DNA sequence: GTACGCGCTGTCCCCCGCGTTTAAACCGCCAAGGGGATTACTCCCTAGTCTCCAGGCACGTCTCAGATATATACATCCTG
DNA sequence: CAGGATGTATATATCTGAGACGTGCCTGGAGACTAGGGAGTAATCCCCTTGGCGGTTTAAACGCGGGGGACAGCGCGTAC
């Protein structure tokens, strides 16, 4: 008993949308998890601080947004942050 | 002002193998945006 | 009459074999052992899981072979073929451990 | 006799060819003899700088059993994550 | 009534509500603000989507039929800009990349 | 745009080339018009070794220029 | 030393002397008040 | 002249002539030491705070100082401190 | 003579300086360019995160504050100047 | 400071500099070559040299973890 | 046996002063723009209920994963 | 300076069976649906400090040369 969460399954589901048709052991699915965990943190933590300084109180997108600005090296930036631009501006338009 | 010549002279003493980089990533920039 | 090879010519293959496989390359037992061993000096009558060993193992090898590598590096940098320990220290040093 | 056997001198546990196969690993070809205790040595700092934290935690959480976490925990701190043992 | 995920509203894979939740109860501020968990699995659905894409073609080039952790390995070395992202993460079961150098070769 | 190629043996050769063209593409060349291997060749101009993921026109090479070439191995 | 210094026994250095500018000043440091006394006597 | 700032400055000074009482100090080493301790403070805070949400706790005690010093203050330093601080509460307790 | 490419700045005696109080003795010609570009290189990754704070707060110009924060980031922390 | 401000062009133009942050720009990236020039030193050593040559250099960082 | 290690050498290429050319400093003057404080407000995110469905757990298989067995090219290291 | 013999490789066949993949079930946490009140937020104004400037002056940079010693090359013994 005593559930656990985990992302397995949506881990499995966004593989099964580029190789529609391969595999995925045991072990290398508790990696990917761990990625994800760390990854995760390692900009909530930053994003936390970057607000703290300027004093406010509440964490918003645009932080997140620089926050992102800052980890990833290089190309990765320029499109993670296209990507979440476009994925957040449609889903206010659709609530 | 540019001493070429002391650098060729130095290319014949050294002379020893040298490394760098070998394939371009690009797709890393580009079929990423596909995925 | 019997074959024997060139001198230093059987590790060229050693390595190229090696540097495929993935398991591990020190017997468990003796290692646990080693580990609680350790152990008591810090808080005697100590207990493990099994995988925690197993992860123990995974970090040690993983940090010597990165280490091995940079000395080997050093190594040539002064025209031998050898390694010495004279470069361990050095690189042990360098990247600030034994700073 | 219940427990406590302890022992001593278990570094030398190491073989030799043991770390003649890390080293085949690293990509070394030719090899010194001295090295046999350099490594002996240095792999031994390294694991005392560990386990120390690893007790440290579950001490703290007051057990008598080091989970695998622990030494997670332990080697994240030293900056050298590790990953696939329940992050 | 009749409900709908949040990520379908966004239309993505990632349990939104789960991440919001995980933010209020990280001490990671005060307040949340809405917008965020979006960007936020965005970005890591983004991620993960692109190295696994990669590792995919990575053990189909070694003709087999799952994946297991010496392809995640042989996929991250490869690419620096991922590679530096990781700089320090240590792969369990993970192997090196095959290398030698140049000098210890034989003549010719 | 032709350029002027002088080898070490008082060979100096003329080439076809684009300033667009990288050192890379012109080693391959100088391979397909001699046989010397491209990873075997090192192109000295301005004070400088070519590099080859650049082009000529990333070196501000002017026509009828006389550029330098050194045979250098690697590996063996 | 023998007088003054090892008959101030304790963590304060009140240790007393004439004409100094800091005088019955307590110092948590009696590492400083040996020093000060080798400064001053000579 | 107004929106006060703050800092350690009195601090410092006053246990410093608890130890050489006829030195001074300049400006900017003051700062420094100011920073340091921002710093330090920080470091033993944040510890802290995984220290107890790894055991899902959700108040910080003493306790979790003490290991949380154990884990930074490289050796005789730690041994000399946690003894310090045991002390320091020791009174407090009694002495209201 | 005003034409200056400011990396052109670091002229060769201060060179000849720092590598004086590391302690090194002899020099070699050539190394008055790896540090003219090592220079370069370590200086942008961090006037990039400066410039970037400055963004998110608005701002418009650069306080130090932020010039000590993207310091910490690379793990080079600095103390006196502030923080 | 005509070098950073050179450097400044390109993320962004028309900036301001507070003044004392150049002076911790500056400080920064000495104590950085200071360290950087020790450690090429102890490698040239190691050679039985007496003089400096860029491959030190690029060995140093490379052990160091900055070039790869 | 080979890789090392020691010694001999024949350089040419940095150090070391010397004139001389200069850009840095400092000193002063000046303008403004942008940063920092102050005000009125609102609308967004927190809180609280009610609910119903996505997600974890336990099974049960079949596979295809993988394993294992078998068999041929090829790259050394010798000979004339 | 080229062939022959070689142990290595490499492939291809068999099973064989633990364990990724579903598959149901059940439920507690995510979502719909409610007010409220303060964190941000425009809008404001008023320094000020940061660029920007224009003379000295002067020490620091610069170019020259010359020479001497560190080095890269080479050769030879040997012992691990
Ligand atoms: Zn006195």
């Amino acid at each position: 008993k005593t559930r656990k969460e985990s992302y397995a399954i949506y881990v499995y589901k966004v593989l099964k949308q580029v190789h529609p048709d391969t595999g995925i052991s045991s072990k290398a699915m508790s990696i990917m998890n761990s990625f994800v965990n760390d990854v995760f943190e390692r900009i909530a933590g930053e994003a936390s601080r970057l607000a703290h300084y300027n004093k406010r109180s509440t964490i918003t997108s645009r932080e997140i947004q620089t926050a992102v600005r800052l980890l990833l090296p290089g190309e990765l930036a320029k499109h993670a942050v296209s990507e979440g631009t476009k994925a957040v501006t449609k889903y206010t338009s659709a609530k | 002002p540019w001493s070429e010549e002391r650098v060729v002279r130095k290319v014949l003493y050294l002379s020893l193998k040298e490394f760098k980089n070998s394939q371009k990533r690009q797709h890393a920039e580009g079929i990423a945006g596909s995925l | 009459k019997p074959h024997r090879y060139r001198p230093g010519t059987v590790a060229l293959r050693e390595i190229r074999r090696y540097q495929k496989s993935t398991e591990l390359l020190i017997r468990k037992l003796p290692f646990q052992r080693l580990v609680r061993e350790i152990a008591q000096d810090f808080k005697t009558d100590l207990r493990f899981q099994s995988s925690a060993v197993m992860a123990l193992q995974e970090a040690s090898e993983a940090y010597l072979v990165g280490l091995f590598e940079d000395t080997n590096l050093c190594a040539i940098h002064a025209k031998r073929v050898t390694i010495m320990p004279k470069d361990i220290q050095l690189a042990r040093r360098i990247r600030g451990e034994r700073a | 006799k219940r427990h406590r056997k302890v022992l001593r001198d278990n570094i030398q546990g190491i073989t030799k060819p043991a770390i003649r196969r890390l080293a085949r690993r690293g990509g070394v070809k030719r090899i010194s003899g001295l090295i046999y205790e350099e490594t002996r040595g240095v792999l031994k700092v390294f694991l005392e700088n560990v386990i120390r934290d690893a007790v440290t935690y579950t001490e703290h959480a007051k057990r008598k059993t080091v989970t695998a976490m622990d030494v997670v925990y332990a080697l994240k701190r030293q900056g050298r994550t590790l990953y696939g043992f329940g992050g | 009534a009749k409900a709908k995920t949040r990520s379908s509203r966004a239309g993505l894979q990632f349990p939104v509500g789960r991440v919001h939740r995980l933010l209020r109860k990280g001490n990671y501020a005060e307040r949340v603000g809405a917008g965020a968990p979006v960007y936020l699995a965005a970005v890591l659905e983004y991620l993960t989507a692109e190295i696994l894409e990669l590792a995919g073609n990575a053990a189909r080039d070694n003709k087999k039929t799952r994946i297991i952790p010496r392809h995640l390995q042989l996929a991250v070395r490869n690419d620096e800009e991922l590679n530096k992202l990781l700089g320090r993460v240590t792969i369990a079961q993970g192997g090196v990349l095959p290398n030698i150098q140049s000098v210890l070769l034989p003549k010719c | 745009m032709q350029i002027f190629v002088k080898t070490l043996t008082g060979k100096t050769i003329t080439l076809e080339v684009e300033p667009s063209d990288t050192i890379e593409n012109v080693k391959a060349k100088i391979q397909d018009k001699e046989g010397i291997p491209p990873d075997q060749q090192r192109l000295i101009f301005a004070g400088k070794q070519l590099e080859d993921g650049r082009t000529l026109s990333d070196y501000n090479i002017q026509k009828e220029s006389t550029l330098h070439l050194v045979l250098r191995l690697r590996g063996c | 030393r023998s007088i003054h210094v090892d008959g101030q026994r304790g963590g304060v250095f009140v240790c007393l002397w004439k004409g100094c500018k800091v005088y019955n000043t307590p110092s948590t440091s009696q590492s400083w008040l040996q020093r000060h006394m080798l400064t001053h006597s000579g």
